[PDB]
């Protein structure tokens, strides 16, 4: 079992349920009973003023073994249009994102979920038309 | 218990509740002695948006939990 991974995971468990950082992000574990942290839910709450103005967005993040040294997989669960976001799966791009592309061991899923937030707020984000609120990608 | 309902505007404030305690209720003492009305209160934990008629116990809300306050803004 990796040692590390285990371990940070279960202090982010801690960061996600108090929403630490930011403030207006949140995550955790999506199942709950599924213990190898293997599958965690992130929750984005659309900046107002925006195209994503109280548009509460869900994403699923997967870390894997190599986590925190290797980039996690992030996607989109909820219809979202932004740079980076694929309009069919909704699987959010390395290279598009900074912090994915440039990914450090330093950094986290709660970095994340307000990279792609504070991504939202830029011009070439926030005035992008938004499909119907309430669509997902699955489901 | 005590629990900490922190707002998107930073400040934390304390509240005294128990665990069979509902958001229904608990949005009422927060407009009490915060005096914000519990129709644009929205309760956001463990990644997850929170109900009304549900208790602390329904999402599993212990002691010393920072809940997330997100301001429902209604009509503007």
């Amino acid at each position: 079992v990796k040692v590390p991974r285990n371990f940070r995971l279960l202090e982010e468990l801690e960061e996600g349920q108090k929403g630490v950082g930011d403030g207006t992000v949140s995550w955790g574990l999506e199942d709950d009973e599924d213990m190898t942290l293997t599958r965690w839910t992130g929750m984005i709450i659309g900046p107002p003023r925006t195209n994503y103005e109280n548009r509460i967005y869900s994403l699923k993040v997967e870390c894997g073994p190599k986590y925190p040294e290797a980039p996690p997989s992030v996607r989109f669960v909820t219809k979202i249009n932004m740079n980076g976001i694929n309009n069919s799966s909704g699987m959010v791009d390395a290279r598009s994102i900074p912090v994915l592309a440039k990914w450090q061991n330093s950094y986290s899923i709660k970095v994340v979920l307000q990279e792609l937030r504070r991504l939202m707020m830029s011009k070439e984000n926030m005035k992008l038309p938004q499909p119907p609120e309430g669509q997902t990608y699955n489901n | 218990m005590q629990i900490f309902v922190k707002t998107l505007t930073g400040k934390t404030i304390t509240l005294e509740v128990e665990p069979s305690d509902t958001i229904e209720n608990v949005k009422a003492k927060i407009q009490d002695k915060e005096g914000i009305p519990p129709d644009q209160q929205r309760l956001i934990f463990a990644g997850r948006q929170l109900e009304d008629g549900r208790t602390l116990s329904d999402y599993n809300i212990q002691k010393e939990s920072t809940l997330h306050l997100v301001l429902r803004l209604r009509g503007g």
